[PDB]
């Protein structure tokens, strides 16, 4: 209760590695420098679960 | 946001 272990990025590349936040929706992780994540965000969610600007 | 950071390609393996 509480793990998930889900890499699913925007990289399309399942490898948990850097910095890695939970999409607050899918419990899922994802590197802060593709997704542009501040780690100090309220709130992360995935561009699947909330659609933002990725420009990579 | 939880951030939970595992860098792997040199340091990624204590103890
Ligand atoms: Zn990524
Ligand atoms: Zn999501």
């Amino acid at each position: 209760s509480g793990g998930r272990d889900v890499i699913r990025c925007i990289c399309g590349l399942y490898k948990d590695e850097g910095l890695m936040i939970q999409c607050d929706k899918c419990m899922v992780w994802q590197h802060c420098d593709c997704m542009g994540v501040n780690t100090d965000v309220e709130h992360y969610l995935c561009e699947q679960c909330d659609p933002r600007p990725v420009d990579r | 946001a939880r951030t939970k950071q595992t860098a792997r390609k040199s340091t990624g393996g204590k103890a």
